DNA sequence: CATTCAACTCATAGAGTTGAACATTCCTTTTCATAGAGCAGTTTTGAAACACTCTTTTTGTAGTATCTGGAATTGG
DNA sequence: CCAATTCCAGATACTACAAAAAGAGTGTTTCAAAACTGCTCTATGAAAAGGAATGTTCAACTCTATGAGTTGAATGC
């Protein structure tokens, strides 16, 4: 009668989450907190690279969002291109270096 | 001349390599593993083959011209290739 | 260049990081 | 049936960008994304209450993993939407 | 050419080397891209095969392809 | 209280080098590699087991993350101690 | 009686069993696993042994120490492949000086 | 400045093992910049795994964990 | 003559030992005070064997490092390393093995 | 695939820079005792947190019908 | 080279629906707090010797401009 994302005030999915660390097997026991902490971080890092992609895009008179954008916004930010250091984009390309 | 080329294909995205060529290659080393039997192959794992491979190269080409460079040169040798491979440490260069 | 109780041949690492045809 | 996480997307893209579409290979990047980023998280947590002889994963070992994982800011910033959600969820 | 190895043309490595940001090269270069290549190939399916054959099928899939990848320490993300 | 393959070591050793000995931190050593590779070898076979979605660890997967895991000689005769085994275990 | 006795090896069987069952790996595990690994963690065991002592003896040495073990898996290619980012305590470097610099 | 203990015989000493013949003076200060980033994210990841436990101590698996979470794995502390 | 080559046998003796290489107070002093700048205001307890592998740690890579940097000299032609090879030996290893 | 010539690489010598070698000294690290006590390790237990089960609703997840951003071509 | 037109592939929008997840209750288990014990980290003292620091010097190293020999990017078919 009320969902969990709702109750923690996100978009993401808190039972899926949950399922997925139950049957993963991680440990015996899973908390209650722990889904919720999971799903906040998973949304904030899709909403921060999400940003950035729709500046890209726009900084190009696009109205859509392609792989190229989310390549530009991943490679031009320091703790996401640390982050994401050894993944490689499709259909992505290069950043234009001399 | 070869400066318009660089800076188009830095701003593409597409593939460089033909896709006949690597389907062949690709399975007549596959076939070179198996016991002589023959194994179907998806297209999109051809695709995603394809995909890392031109990575691979163009990354690799990168830091061999990054060792041209170095060295005092503006052509690119195959000794400045086989340097980046062992820089690399035997496990992202080979 | 060397055989151990079971015959595998262990040689050393001369190189990996040139081509050969 | 499959399942993939493009709804929470295409929400969140809805609430950063109004105007502004996506193609399908961008949703599927996002989804590898998702995906690689919770592996990550939830393997360092299994292996941090492994060491401790723990037999549960709570949300400190999660806030633990996290500080473990991302670079400062990162770190810093998920911590603190984390925490607010925690205490949201709570209070309820 | 008649060679599967001699498929991959000059003109393909200039561009990827164009690419790379590469402006001048030297005729030596396409055999040795051919042999690098090469061993990049084998070690690829190599453990794309093993994957398979755990199974019991007779097609090689993406996944089989992407889980090698990642076993071998590169991610991808295109074609998950 | 603490558990560590001390004997076995030594055991392999007088088979190997009857009249050889071995300080502690070359055992330290040993004990540091086998813990190793054994949580090398159930890791990848776990993933195995939950790739092709089964629930059961067999010799089967141990044989493909063996064959993952070493290189080609090792490989070949280990797989060959490993089978040899089997077959001298289910044969009493 | 002993299992590891009943599949012709030294290294425990039950231990690893025990040890798998409880290494959050998978829900149930089969019969011939741990002999498998058991198996190939004595074989691999016995190699560097040999090859640890075989050094030892050839530096005119009684006991192994952990210099021998470095000297052992750094001059073996397929052991150096597997033991690639693994750092040994006291083990020190190999004898190599680039033959430029030498006369 | 704890950083100055590190002195140039010590680092010439490494150097010398590592199979440098000749070094050139403006190394040292590169070389103690290069300790102190590694000396700190070692320290920060080990200090991380001290105080998730309830301890005021530093231990050794505290740095052996530390340092195989960054892909380094020491074999002569376990 | 004072001493044709007295760095010759300085390594080959260098490079036979297994000792370390750096005194233990001066390392102990400098991690103190690093781990004291991270932690907010508390002063931690250290362990010998955990001073012990964190200085084997770092001389490892150092020496490393080192054979990777003279690589890059002898490849750009010198016999003199520069703080230059170093840089270039760290970009080209990368984000975490170049730190 | 056939030419080519302007754009490269390579070897050499002179001007300037500098790091290894060495005498001396004294300061700083190392070694042999020495507790004090702050902090870590061991044992119980119980109240709160987590797992297990049946029911019903609601939400993703494919299929189906419309709408439009993006690519191409031609002309100025 | 940019601007305008038109076409169509590839998006968005729109529904049935079935299975997955809350709701509620019940049984299990586990981890933090308290008391006790011990243990090794730290701060101190007395010698001492050898290794780091200063200073000087000179043969060894690098930089750079230049002529001789090689080649690969552009072009047409």
């Amino acid at each position: 009668a009320k969902s969990r994302s709702s109750r923690a005030g996100l978009q993401f999915p808190v039972g899926r989450v949950h399922r997925l660390l139950r049957k993963g097997n991680y440990a015996e026991r899973v908390g209650a907190g722990a889904p919720v902490y999971l799903a906040a971080v998973l949304e904030y890092l899709t909403a921060e690279i999400l940003e950035l992609a729709g500046n890209a895009a726009r900084d190009n008179k696009k109205t859509r969002i392609i792989p190229r954008h989310l390549q530009l916004a991943i490679r031009n930010d320091e703790e996401l291109n640390k982050l994401l250091g050894r993944v490689t984009i499709a259909q992505g390309g290069v950043l234009p270096n001399i | 001349g070869w400066l318009k080329e660089i800076r188009k294909l830095q701003k593409s995205t597409h593939l460089l390599i033909r896709k006949l060529p690597f389907s062949r290659l690709a399975r007549e080393i596959c076939v070179k593993f198996t016991r002589g039997v023959d194994f179907n192959w998806q297209a999109q794992a051809l695709l995603a083959l394809q995909e890392a491979a031109e990575a691979f190269l163009v990354h690799l080409f990168e830091d061999a011209y990054l060792l041209t460079l170095h060295a005092g040169r503006v052509t690119l040798f195959p000794k400045d290739v086989q340097l980046a491979r062992r820089i690399r440490g035997l496990e992202e260069g080979l | 260049s060397t055989v151990t109780k079971s015959r595998r041949i262990s040689r050393r690492p001369s190189d990996w990081w040139v081509v050969k045809s | 049936r499959k399942e993939s996480y493009s709804v929470y997307v295409y929400k969140v893209l809805k609430q950063v960008h109004p105007d502004t579409g996506i193609s399908s290979k961008a949703m599927g990047i996002m989804n590898s994304f998702v995906n690689d980023i919770f592996e990550r998280i939830a393997g360092e947590a299994s292996r941090l209450a492994h060491y401790n002889k723990r037999s549960t994963i709570t949300s400190r070992e999660i806030q633990t993993a996290v500080r473990l994982l991302l670079p400062g800011e990162l770190a810093k910033h998920a911590v603190s939407e984390g925490t607010k959600a925690v205490t949201k969820y709570t209070s309820s | 050419l008649r060679d599967n190895i001699q498929g991959i043309t000059k003109p393909a490595i200039r561009r990827l080397a164009r690419r790379g940001g590469v402006k001048r090269i030297s005729g030596l270069i396409y055999e040795e891209t051919r042999g690098v290549l090469k061993v990049f190939l084998e070690n690829v399916i190599r453990d794309a095969v093993t994957y398979t054959e755990h199974a019991k099928r007779k097609t090689v899939t993406a996944m089989d392809v992407v889980y090698a990848l990642k076993r071998q320490g590169r991610t991808l993300y295109g074609f998950g």
